[PDB]
């Protein structure tokens, strides 16, 4: 089969090819009218470019404050990535971490932190050992840690990561944060996604489930740098939003007979809600406990 | 003063004189008024001197232009691209002859401070001095106060 | 050296300081919300709190009536103190006033404060509100709290 | 207001110098400037070089294809054959070939111990754009060059320079042209180091192969001198020994750097490009 | 880049909880050191 | 008097080629004859150099000096002018390329002293100049690190020749 | 004591442009959630405070009309009632200051 | 500036009017085609006569060819900012509209082809001796392919494309000063039909600001 480096090059080309195709469908520069329905700056209309202009571009028309504080967009009542192109005339609201009900923003930040963990885990092990990405379980924020289910090589069936190893994963995550990479999104049909993730069995099964849920069988793809994954919902704009990030624990899920799925866990806080050293330590301890998604 | 002006190292144009000597003066442009008194000495230089000077320097193209001017000038251009304008206002024929001959002999490099009165690309034949040039070697290259085979 | 000196030096001297503070307090009782330089409001706030305590003694306490007579330069406010302001705080032991800093004054850029008697009828000040319990940080701490309580009962 | 005109005129001249300095004008061909006679300039070119050029061949050498194609486009634009102008392509090829063979002969005779790869690199450096363009610009070739674009592109200038060599070869023959190549291209090696012109990698690898060809034992690297080993400014002299005999020695800031330099020193000695080698003989052939 | 302090982002409910939590840990840590001679003392 | 700053918004550049990089928009604005000191005004102009348009407006809104309001007023009209007349797409995508104060035309008045003596009082006026460039604010320079110092020191050692000899 | 020599511009620039003399950047500026205008963390929003003051001034003018003179402070509590509202059971016995406008949303009836 | 000094014998000499005497409304669906007819024609014939009165050697048939030349040459002045020649080709009413918005912009316009021959739709004349001056307005219909690319002050493409021709249906109105011995025919204005298709979209995105509310005010949809 393909080498690990070649596999990324194949997937990125397919991802880029599909991105270029959707851009061509756009006829010249058609204009959509996006009305602002937020509490502040009421009545502002944005005459934007269909399939090119994103919610971030609307924030840029207002002020830098919107761009810095806006983590997610609410497009016609639906959560919308800041960098996802707007496709129709619609109403738009901007969501922050400090809203009275930031539930959707929390989920978006919560899902993104798991996707950043998947990226480091896939690229951490030696080429000898095989890392198979399974899924990012949807666990409530109150659970205290985000988790990502991975399947490791048979050779590493008695290996449990050491504290220095857990710290090594954390240093890789912080390097991803330092790179300040945008979360690129692509809504593609199941067929396109199935081709990208053909080599991975878990993704194919996961991709099939998501397509079945939606009548039009379009699956949401996200990419950070050279890592592509399938997501449950809208993500945050960039990885630089994360400030405190640590991979806390790796648990072995039961039953172990069919396959040994290892639940990697972490906890993180954004720049906007950074915690004091003392409080952060208490969160790290609870994050190290196993979470059982309900 | 030296600190108040630029400087350069002694050099030549395309290693002139190494294989063959090539005169660097390439063009001379005179501007001599027909009637101006200041150009009297320049007119006499064009009648008897310029023709004999051109015979000796066939590699220099001389352009004599007679036009109204209050200050007659000679403009010298060199192969390296240098351009020099020298006034001949009220100069005698002999003075102009001297100036024109000087321009013929110059390389065209900037007439500025020359740091050294000599230049060489091979200053050393026996090896440039270094701190070990005159130091003796020691058995097994042992350093001062160094225990061997401990 | 001013170690342990709890009172400020304002006005034209000790008497003028009291008169300056008294005029501010009189305005506060009438209007129930006033704006003035931050330092002067901070100084007067202590007197505004204690005035309520004297009002709670009642209008039949001759000492309280003399205190109110001095501090309230407009005598129609003395009935208000004993019959309106003091009954309103009958069920409180303190904290009758709230003081908040407002933007610097335009003319002289003086630091400014707004002070009001709690429970007034005026439009509410845009009070500083703490972050919602639903924020990411507060939810992670709620989980930590829930967990600790569960481990203690066991 | 003061009386007079002289001071005002003098100040105007200075105001015009500063204006020009602030906004330097775009450069133009010398031919476009005043005091230019192309035929006179062509004749002086040969006389400066003390060469009996044929004026027909020399003029063609300067004509480039780009200038001919553009000259025709202008004719078509103006609705104006008489432009049967021969380019320098043929002369350029002849001059380029002669120069490469002539330079290879000069260098093979002088340094018989250099392999063909080394000599080829030296010829490529001597006939490269950078060297040739420098020589051409300083010999008034650029002024006499008829080109579509100014400043003349380096590739165009290099082609023109070799066209002039082609014209000389037809006019005066190989022996006279060989002196021209010696005096204007071979001189460009003055001061240059071998590996400054011949860019090589892994000198130690090349040295090992050469010694094998010479049936010599592989060189053993040894530390001849050392200073400041534990400091931020070390000095190391690494000596290369063949059968416990010192073939070369090189300094460096590290043992690896010193060892690599020693290999280059050994190669320079093997090929006859030592700094203290006999200088090139430019004396008139006997 | 804006400065923060420990209870800046804490809600009304969490400020009392955090104060109690850290206070109890301090007391427990001080009580754990009351028996130096039973915890591998250095030579006397 | 000189009024060259107002003529810099009237320079029409030629159409760009297809492969050339998009040229940032440059907007020059100024206010003349402000009743305020250039020395005091310099400090406010210095503060916002290199800042984004929004960051500069925030810093000036909460400054206690009189010049802050004047500069904020100038910055806002420059931002409006950039989008309206200079084809700037996003009003927030602007940063302070240049900001400086200049001396204005001033008036002289007498100040009376004791003993029949007097002084000459100058009623000071100033100008404020601002240049807005389209794009994100340029990043600040990283503090020169130890690696850079060591590299520079060794470079000077290696450029060191034997002086006054062959 | 007079200056013994003129101070050079080089010296003066060092004194004037010293970092101590420069204006410090403020890191406590944040957006107001209610109105969107900038505010300092420890200071009330100017825009919101002004709106509250404007309504307070209107109510105070109405109180004056009811009082109709100096030294006429009431001995009972007061309640502001806007158009379309009537006194509640808890508003009985309180002077009612009527405002000829719709109740502001931020102003909550109690 | 509206009026010069009072009680002055000298007055301002206008060479053009500000509006169309009787605006020609084109029949709906004219682009698709690409009793009252006689009544309008009779009014045109009457007006044509007073045009041929002052200028005997006038031909309606030749005008549509002349109108196209005036139009093309007028727009070509915009490319090189030849304002002096433009004043001869356009009236003082048209000149501000054409040039005001492009003062610091580069306009690259070209004429490709004429799809349909130009047709003099209407000819009309002013009321005699408005101020001693009589004007003649000839509306013409033009269906032609044009290419327009507008660049901003910084040479960045702002509108249109430089190589793609697109169809333009526009009824250009011309006007002449018959009384003036040196009067000529000059582009006066343009009729924009209400049914005309919307213009091509601009390149950049725009924001329309909402109401700026003072603190006392509240936002009402
Ligand atoms: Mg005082
Ligand atoms: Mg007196
Ligand atoms: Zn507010």
């Amino acid at each position: 089969q393909l080498s690990p480096t070649e596999l990324t090059e194949m997937r990125n080309d397919l991802f880029n090819k599909e991105k270029a195709r959707q851009l061509s469908l756009t006829p010249r520069t058609e204009k959509i009218e996006v009305k602002h329905v937020g509490k502040t700056d009421p009545g502002t209309v944005f005459v934007m470019n269909k399939n090119i202009s994103t919610p971030y571009s609307c924030a840029m028309h207002l002020s830098e404050w919107y761009c810095r504080k806006s983590i997610l967009a609410l497009v016609d009542g639906q959560p919308w990535d800041m960098y996802k192109p707007l496709t129709k005339s619609c109403e738009i609201k901007f969501l922050t971490f400090k809203d009275c009900d930031p539930g959707e923003v929390n989920k978006a930040y919560w899902r993104s932190c798991a996707m950043m963990m998947g990226c480091v885990i896939e690229r951490a092990f030696k080429d000898e050992y095989m890392v198979n990405l399974v899924r990012a379980p949807e666990v409530p924020v109150i659970s205290g840690a985000f988790c990502y289910d991975v399947v490791l090589d048979s050779k590493l069936d008695e290996w449990m990561p050491t504290k220095e190893n857990l710290r090594s994963f954390t240093k890789d995550a912080h390097a991803l944060i330092y790179k300040d990479l945008p979360f690129e999104t692509l809504e593609v049909e199941a067929k396109v996604a199935l081709e990208i993730f053909q080599h991975s069995k878990y993704k194919v099964d996961f991709i099939e489930e998501k397509a079945s849920q939606n009548p039009e069988r379009i699956v949401k793809l996200h990419r950070i740098g050279d890592f592509i994954d399938v997501s449950e919902g809208p993500l945050i704009p960039r990885t630089s939003i994360c400030f405190q990030y640590e991979v806390s624990a790796v648990h072995n899920l039961q039953p172990t007979q069919p396959s040994l799925i290892r639940r990697f866990q972490g906890v993180s806080l954004p720049v906007h809600l950074r915690a004091h050293f003392t409080i952060w330590d208490k969160l790290l301890e609870r994050s190290r406990k196993m979470v059982t998604e309900d | 003063t030296a600190r108040g002006t630029p400087s350069r190292f002694l050099a030549s144009v395309l290693h002139n004189g190494l294989g063959r000597y090539v005169q660097q003066l390439q063009r001379l442009s005179f501007s001599v008024s027909r009637d101006g008194a200041s150009s009297r000495g320049a007119r006499e230089f064009v009648e008897r001197e310029v023709i004999d000077f051109a015979r000796r320097n066939p590699g220099v193209v001389i352009y004599v232009n007679s036009r109204p001017c209050c200050v007659p000038r000679v403009v010298a251009e060199y192969l390296n691209g240098a351009v020099r304008e020298e006034s001949i206002h009220c100069k005698s024929v002999e003075e102009i002859s001297t100036l024109v001959q000087k321009l013929a002999d110059q390389s065209g490099l900037d007439v500025i401070r020359i740091r050294k009165p000599f230049h060489t690309d091979n200053p050393s034949i026996q090896g440039q001095w270094h701190p070990f040039t005159n130091k003796p070697t020691t058995f097994r290259g042992l350093r001062p106060r160094e225990v061997q085979d401990p | 050296i001013s170690h342990g000196r709890v009172f400020r030096r304002m006005g034209l001297g000790p008497e003028s300081r009291i008169h300056l503070l008294r005029n501010l307090l009189t305005g506060l009782v009438r209007h129930e919300r006033i704006e003035a330089p931050w330092a002067r409001v901070d100084e007067m706030r202590g007197y505004a709190e204690k005035l309520i305590d004297y009002g709670k003694l009642g209008d039949t306490n001759e000492r309280a009536m003399r205190m109110a007579d001095f501090w309230l330069t407009e005598k129609d406010l003395i009935p208000k103190l004993f019959q309106v302001l003091a009954p309103r705080y009958k069920d409180q032991t303190g904290g009758y006033t709230r003081m908040l800093q407002i933007p610097n004054r335009s003319l002289d850029r003086a630091k400014m404060a707004v002070i009001e008697y709690k429970g007034n009828c005026l439009p509410p000040l845009p009070l500083p509100r703490r972050d919602s319990h639903l924020t990411l940080l507060n939810q992670l701490l709620q989980g930590l709290r829930q967990d600790l309580r569960q481990s203690q009962e066991a | 207001v003061k009386k007079g005109f002289r001071a005002a005129f003098r100040f105007q001249k200075e105001l015009e110098r500063q204006r020009l300095l602030r906004c330097p004008p775009p450069p133009v061909r010398r031919s476009e400037k005043p005091n230019w006679d192309y035929h006179a300039e062509i004749q002086a070119f040969g006389h400066r070089l003390q060469e009996n050029f044929s004026l027909d061949l020399l003029k063609t050498a300067f004509v480039n294809s780009c200038y001919i194609k553009s000259e025709e486009a202008k004719r078509q634009q103006l609705g104006i054959v008489l432009l049967n102008l021969k380019s320098n392509q043929e002369l350029s090829e002849q001059g380029t070939s002669f120069s490469q063979t002539c330079l290879t002969q000069f260098l093979e005779d002088e340094y018989p111990d250099m392999p063909t790869e080394g000599i080829k690199n030296l010829v490529d450096f001597l006939t490269g754009e950078e060297v040739v363009c420098h020589v051409a610009r300083n010999l008034a070739v650029e002024q006499l060059t008829l080109s579509e674009e100014f400043p003349v592109p380096p590739a165009v200038l290099q082609q023109t320079f070799f066209a002039v060599i082609g014209a000389l070869l037809q006019s005066s023959g190989p022996e006279r042209t060989a002196l021209f190549i010696r005096d204007f291209l071979i001189t460009q090696m003055t001061g240059k180091e071998l590996f400054e012109m011949w860019k090589i990698i892994n000198p130690m690898g090349l040295l090992v192969e050469e010694l094998k060809k010479r049936n010599v034992s592989a060189p053993e690297s040894r530390l001849t001198r050392q200073s400041g080993g534990t400091t931020a400014l070390p000095l190391y002299f690494v000596g290369l020994y063949c059968d416990k005999k010192l073939i070369a020695e090189g300094p460096g800031e590290t043992v690896l750097v010193a060892e690599e330099e020693a290999a280059r020193v050994a190669l320079r000695k093997l090929y006859g490009f030592t700094e203290n080698r006999r200088p090139w003989n430019y004396s008139k052939p006997k | 880049k804006s400065g923060t302090w420990w209870d800046e982002h804490l809600s009304e409910e969490n400020v009392p909880f955090i104060k109690q939590l850290v206070s109890d840990e301090d007391k427990a840590q001080l009580a754990s050191k009351l028996c130096p001679l039973k915890d591998e003392p250095w030579p006397i | 008097i000189s009024r060259k700053w107002e003529k810099k918004n009237k320079i029409v550049y030629p159409p760009q080629l297809p492969g050339e990089p998009r040229r940032p928009a440059e907007i020059y604005h100024c206010r003349r004859q402000i009743k305020y000191s250039k020395d005091k005004m310099w400090y406010l102009a210095k503060l916002i150099r290199g800042m984004s348009i929004d960051q500069a407006l925030a810093q000036l809104e909460f400054n206690d000096k009189k010049g802050a309001k004047i500069i904020k007023e100038v910055l806002l009209e420059a931002q409006d002018m950039a989008v309206r007349d200079h084809n700037v797409e996003f009003r927030s995508n602007l940063y302070i390329a240049e900001s400086t104060s200049g001396r204005g035309q001033c008036l002289k008045r007498i100040r009376y002293h004791g003993r029949g003596r007097f002084g000459i009082m100058e009623k000071v006026y100033c100008h404020y100049f601002v240049k807005l460039v389209e794009g994100p604010p340029p990043p600040p320079e990283p503090p020169k690190t130890a690696v850079a110092h060591a590299k520079e020191y060794i470079q000077q050692l290696r450029s060191r020749t034997i002086v006054h000899t062959l | 004591a007079a200056p013994k020599n003129r101070r050079t511009i080089e010296v003066n620039r060092c004194r004037r442009r010293n970092p101590q003399k420069l204006i410090k950047v403020k890191n406590n500026i944040d957006v107001c959630p209610e109105c969107g205008h900038l505010k300092q963390k420890h200071v009330l929003c100017a825009y919101c405070y002004e709106k509250v003051c404007k309504e307070t001034a209107e109510i105070r003018r109405q109180i004056g009309k009811q009082e109709g003179g100096p030294f006429k402070a009431p001995t009972i509590e007061t309640v502001v009632l806007y158009t379309g509202e009537t006194p509640s059971e808890q508003d009985q016995g309180k002077r009612i200051i009527e405002r000829d406008r719709k109740r502001p949303s931020w102003f909550t009836q109690n | 500036l509206v009026i010069p000094p009072e009680k002055s014998d000298r007055s301002i000499h206008l060479a053009c009017t500000a509006g169309i005497f009787d605006a020609y409304v084109p029949p709906e669906g004219d682009a698709r085609i690409s009793t009252e007819r006689m009544k309008k024609t009779m009014a045109s014939q009457v007006s044509i006569r007073r045009i041929k009165d002052y200028d005997a050697n006038f031909k309606i048939k030749d005008f549509p060819e002349k109108a196209k030349d005036i139009f093309i040459e007028a727009h070509l002045c915009l490319n090189n900012s030849d304002h002096d020649r433009l004043h001869t080709l356009v009236t003082e009413h048209c000149f501000p509209d054409m040039t005001w918005d492009i003062k610091y912009k580069t306009v690259r316009w070209s004429f490709v082809e004429s799809l349909e021959p130009s047709h003099v739709v209407q000819v009309r004349c002013s009321s005699m001796m408005n101020q001693g001056n009589v004007y003649g307005q000839i509306t013409v219909r033009m269906h032609t392919r044009q290419t327009l690319a507008i660049y901003d002050r910084f040479g960045r493409l702002m509108y249109g494309q430089e190589d793609v021709p697109k169809d333009v249906l526009e009824y250009v109105v011309f006007e002449k000063q018959l009384t003036n011995p040196y009067g000529s025919w000059r582009m006066h204005t343009k009729i924009v039909p209400p049914w005309a298709p919307p213009k091509q979209p601009i390149l950049k995105t725009v924001m329309i600001p909402g109401p700026q509310l003072k603190p006392e005010e509240e936002y009402e949809e």
